[PDB]
């Protein structure tokens, strides 16, 4: 269930991913689900009436060499909004800065 | 030599009207200089100025049923200071009339309906009322409906208009593939799927086929005979909204703040 979990990074998953990876019996999925959340290995909520997890935090695992890079490219991203924003917002009312 | 040019009408040759035209036109130097240009109006002038008018005209219409738009606009253009001059010289006549009705029309074949109400405005006066309208009720009343928003009523006069073609046809071609155009546009909004009967019947296509040909043109899915409008239009709309122009218009919520912040002290 950790494996599974931590690979999909979206917000939601459906019942029907646990039911298939474990293979296990839909009444001993939403234990299963009960367990994680006890542990604090994981955090979130439970729909029943739409047969979803709603996983919302997901605990810090070893960080291969991959996932360096990968921290990389979007830090770099976020480098450039910043970067933008302050040099046009200068010009902007440039008259005023006492 | 302007009896050349008279008779080439009667013959009913208006092919035979534009080659004799480009002579004439060294001539129509002639012609103005035989007027003083209206500066003494006498009735030996009167006369003069008759011919005028009258070559001018011949070879305005000429240009409707060639299909030559550029040499009727710009004949067009002399035409009117020619009418409109004092307050009545021999500038009524049925073929006053019937001119304007074909002007008119051409302003709305343009679609640009800017120019097609200052020409009304111009007309609105004198001339509309003396004449009353019955060559012009078929423009004003055209104009009219597809203003109002009942298209059936605006469709009906093309119809109807078979029983006076001369040169009407020229411009009544233009029209209806824009009609057609303006209801698809309206009905874009109004619902996404339509029956196929249904598509046909409002833009009053004959066929199915050509109904299928509009759809191709226009974009649009085909899909177990039903037209399927809100995909490609919504996509077109966005990359559209995207250019160098509208981006100073916008106003950022964060550049709204910097603006009223500055204006206290300054």
């Amino acid at each position: 269930l950790i494996e599974t979990v931590f690979v999909k990074n979206i917000r939601m998953l459906s019942f029907e991913d646990i039911s298939k990876a474990t293979h296990l019996p839909k009444d001993n999925v939403e234990h299963l689900v009960m367990r994680a959340i006890s542990l604090g290995l994981l955090k979130g909520s439970i729909d029943q009436v739409n047969e979803l997890v709603t996983i919302s935090w997901v605990q810090p695992r070893i960080i291969s060499g991959d996932q360096i890079t990968k921290m990389k490219d979007r830090l770099v991203e976020w480098n450039d909004q910043v970067e933008k924003l302050g040099k046009k917002m200068e010009a902007r009312g440039q008259s005023i800065w006492v | 030599l302007t009896k050349s040019l008279s008779i080439a009408f009667e013959n009913g040759d208006y092919a035979a009207c534009e080659k004799l035209l480009p002579p004439i036109k060294i001539e129509l130097i002639k012609n103005n200089l035989l007027i003083p240009d209206l500066s003494i109006q006498n009735d030996i002038y009167l006369n003069d100025l008759m011919i005028t008018k009258r070559i001018l005209e011949v070879g305005a219409l000429a240009s409707i049923q060639t299909f030559n738009f550029d040499s009727f606009e710009n004949y067009f253009n002399q035409l009117k200071p020619y009418y409109f001059s004092n307050n009545h010289k021999l500038s009524e006549s049925d073929k006053k009339s019937k001119l304007i009705s074909l002007y008119l029309l051409n302003l709305l074949s343009q679609n640009n309906t800017t120019k097609f109400h200052s020409e009304l405005q111009y007309l609105d006066k004198h001339i509309k009322n003396l004449e009353d309208d019955s060559l012009l009720s078929y423009p004003i009343k055209l104009d009219r409906w597809l203003m109002e928003g009942s298209y059936q009523k605006a469709w009906d006069l093309l119809q109807s208009g078979s029983q006076n073609i001369s040169e009407f046809d020229s411009f009544t071609d233009i029209l209806k593939s824009a009609i057609r155009d303006e209801i698809a546009k309206n009905t874009e909004l109004s619902y996404d799927f339509l029956p196929l009967s249904n598509i046909k019947a409002l833009l009053f296509f004959n066929n199915e086929k050509e109904t299928e040909k509009f759809a191709l043109e226009r974009n649009w899915p085909i899909v177990n005979s039903k037209v399927y409008f809100n995909n490609q239009s919504k996509e077109k709309a966005d990359y559209e909204d995207e250019m160098m122009h509208e981006e100073d218009q916008k106003t950022n919520i964060i550049e709204k703040a910097m603006d009223y912040a500055i204006s206290i002290e300054n």
